[PDB]
């Protein structure tokens, strides 16, 4: 009984470069509620991330939401990396404003 | 209209990785309000919500108190597990409880939850009466047996009608601007080419509380339900939710769409359209 | 608030 | 960058027994150096463990105050902090102490129970631990009078978390990570809140020699198991419970040729849960 999660990366307002704003990942449907979520930029690991308290859907699955300030440019790129039992690699979604 | 109260426990086992964790959290609706984690240095409940941080020292103590007899008691319940599933003590294994109130828009109570799992799968559950179990497996009928033998299910029906009603009103009233003023959603279309014969048109619904929404692409009148792409609604991060439906469309045929958006905080439905 | 802990368990 | 430290299957472990240590470091049960209580002396002559440290079988050199160092590369030092500290307790030592519950070993749920422990050895500290997996010893230290030394160990709010098999042992002052041999153990149950059975005796309480007597546990909660307790207990005896027409759930425990009688209880407990009972019965007299 395992379940693989589901994966958004979005910003929590519209993107504007050079105005500050958050990076959110949002991991949800997953069993069980060991995960690893990794906020990047360039490549390299954010260090001032935070999370939501460990909480559930009504199937049981878990759901978490890592978030961090920052500020878009159309130089930087931005992703979420997530490790998970189901997963034999970390997966890497790449964050695109337009979704 | 209506409300809910929830409060969800995860127990887990994890042999050689750290101690036995329990983690509790409690829901108004689609707000979180509290939380417990037992691998804190110091634990306690504490709020997360700004309207329940004005609840004096003996909420929080008495909340801390209870917390930590769960802690203990969810423990234990990982370890008789085993024994009803003959279960090696090197695995590790979870728990999942959720229980609450439903409410009418009188304040009166209309559903009383009480849910279990093992490890991701259904456990026991008390039916809708307040006062009879549904076992899922064999090893939940020894849990139903004890729970009967010991009239659990009436210590959980008092708790259901009085307090857990009783609460969630109280909360409602901490957090009237936030809990029962629906906060309608911002949206736009955005429009985004795939192809030279094809586009997608994305529909936004931003900032919006409650969770609760429908958004609905159509060609003409016609609910284009098979061709629509329904993202799952997400957190923005501040209290509120996001989503978006994205259709494909032939290219110069974007004129015969439209965006429908059903919310709470809408008096009535949203139309939108690209240009 | 939270239910008053049992003093049963499974 | 904190390690975890543990200890498998106990902490609390027999001398000839056998206990490994786990460094849990960096998603990984990896590379380590152990540490005794002395955070920049590696023992075994800085010993890299690859692999969790085994020992076996245990003797007297492997008590003791750790702690572990995973392996840190890129970081200063090729090494993390220190992780929490985890005692291993060698026991069979020393002759055994004595233990003791007060007023008895069946406590009513939400209750409160006195585990004492005592020897003729001046022992420094007492130690007491419940049997199973991963479990932590409580200690006291030992107090002195009459040319005896003991401790109390209160047990409480009754529980099934607090209910099972109960050991305690001493240790000396220069040897405090030595135990003594485990006392005998005591089992220690929690009662209620499931409803009391019902006792009765076929053909009836009343019996001279040659006779049979049969006493008879019943009730209409599903009780996998009955257990039939005499006044000034020798020794509890058990049988499973056997649903009837009437639907009720019931066991007959005969009693033997030329049985001395005396007062009675009885008991319902559930699969898999030996140390949790029903409210006692109301009791019954035998006579002969
Ligand atoms: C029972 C005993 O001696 N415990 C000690 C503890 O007090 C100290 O903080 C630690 C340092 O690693 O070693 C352990
Ligand atoms: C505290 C102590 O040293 N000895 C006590 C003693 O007074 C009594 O026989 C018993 C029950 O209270 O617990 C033990
Ligand atoms: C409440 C009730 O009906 N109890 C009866 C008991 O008197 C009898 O010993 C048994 C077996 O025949 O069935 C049960």
């Amino acid at each position: 009984i395992q379940r693989t999660p589901k994966i958004q990366v979005y910003s929590r307002h519209p993107a504007e470069n050079g105005k500050s704003n958050f990076l959110n990942c949002y991991v949800s449907g997953f069993h069980p509620s060991d995960i690893e979520v990794d906020l990047l930029k360039n490549g390299e690991r954010i260090e001032k991330v935070e999370h939501s308290d460990l909480s559930f859907s009504k199937d049981w699955s878990f759901y978490l939401l890592y978030y961090t300030e920052f500020t878009p440019t159309e130089k930087d790129e931005y992703a979420c990396r997530v490790n998970h039992v189901t997963l034999s690699q970390p997966k890497i979604v790449k964050w695109d404003r337009d979704m | 209209g209506s409300h809910s109260m929830r409060y969800f426990y995860t127990a887990m086992s994890r042999p050689g990785r750290g101690e036995p964790r329990f983690i509790a959290v409690g829901y108004v609706d689609d707000t979180q309000f509290v939380r417990f984690d037992s691998d804190a240095a110091s634990p306690r409940m504490a709020p997360r919500a700004p309207w329940i941080e004005q609840e004096g020292p003996e909420y929080w103590d008495g909340e801390t108190r209870n917390m930590k007899a769960s802690a203990q008691t969810y423990r234990e319940n990982l370890r008789i597990a085993l024994r009803y599933y003959n279960q090696s003590e090197a695995g590790s294994h979870i728990i999942q409880v959720m229980y609450g109130c439903d409410v009418g828009p009188d304040g009166r109570l209309l559903r009383g939850h009480d849910q279990s799992a093992y490890d991701g799968k259904d456990y026991i559950a008390l039916n809708e009466d307040l006062s009879s179990w549904t076992a899922a497996d064999t090893a939940a009928q020894i849990t139903q047996r004890k729970w009967e033998a010991a009239r659990v299910a009436e210590q959980l029906r008092a708790y259901l009608e009085g307090l857990c009603v009783e609460w969630l009103r109280r909360y409602l009233e901490n957090g009237k601007e936030t809990l029962q003023r629906a906060d309608p959603p911002k949206t736009h279309v955005t429009h985004h080419p795939i192809s030279d014969h094809e586009a997608t048109l994305r529909c936004w619904a931003l900032g919006f509380y409650p969770a609760e929404i429908t958004l609905t692409w159509q060609r003409d009148g016609e609910d284009q339900t098979q061709d629509t792409e329904l993202v799952e609604t997400r957190p923005a991060g501040d209290r509120t939710f996001q989503k978006w439906a994205a259709v494909v469309v032939p290219s110069g045929e974007e004129q015969r769409y439209t965006c429908h958006v059903q919310h709470e905080g809408l008096p009535k439905p949203l139309t939108l359209r690209w240009e | 608030t939270s239910n008053l802990q049992e003093q049963i368990g499974w | 960058d904190k390690p975890f430290l543990s200890a498998w299957p106990s902490a609390v472990v027999p001398r000839g027994g056998h206990v490994t240590l786990r460094c849990h470091y960096r998603h990984r049960f990896n590379n380590f150096m152990l540490y005794k209580e002395r955070i920049h002396i590696p023992i075994f002559h800085g010993r890299i463990f690859q692999e969790s440290f085994n020992m076996s079988p245990v003797t007297t050199a492997h008590a003791g105050n750790y702690t572990c160092r995973g392996s840190h590369p890129h970081s200063p030092t090729g090494w993390s902090a220190p992780s929490n500290p985890v005692v291993i307790m060698v026991t069979g030592n020393h002759r055994k102490p004595s233990l003791l519950a007060h007023p008895g070993p069946l406590v009513k749920s939400g209750e409160r129970v006195i585990l004492q422990c005592w020897s003729d050895i001046m022992f420094e500290h007492f130690f007491l631990h419940k049997e199973g997996i991963s479990k932590d010893p409580s200690r006291l230290v030992g107090q002195i009078h009459d040319g005896v030394s003991k401790a109390n160990f209160s047990i409480g709010p009754m529980m099934l978390a607090l209910a099972g098999t109960y050991r305690c042992y001493g240790s000396v002052t220069h040897t405090p990570y030595q135990l003594s041999a485990p006392s005998d153990p005591l089992d220690i149950v929690v009662t209620g809140p499931y409803e009391k059975p019902s006792l009765s005796a076929q053909p009836g309480p009343k019996v001279q020699a040659g006779e049979s007597v049969t006493l008879s546990c019943s009730s209409r909660s599903s009780y996998d198991m009955y257990h039939l307790s005499r006044e000034g207990g020798a020794h509890e005896r058990r049988l499973p419970a056997v649903r009837k027409v009437n639907r009720t759930f019931q066991a007959d425990f005969p009693l033997g040729p030329a049985t001395h009688g005396g007062t009675y209880r009885c008991f319902g407990s559930f699969r898999h849960s030996p140390y949790e009972w029903s409210d006692p019965s109301d009791p019954l007299l035998v006579s002969v």
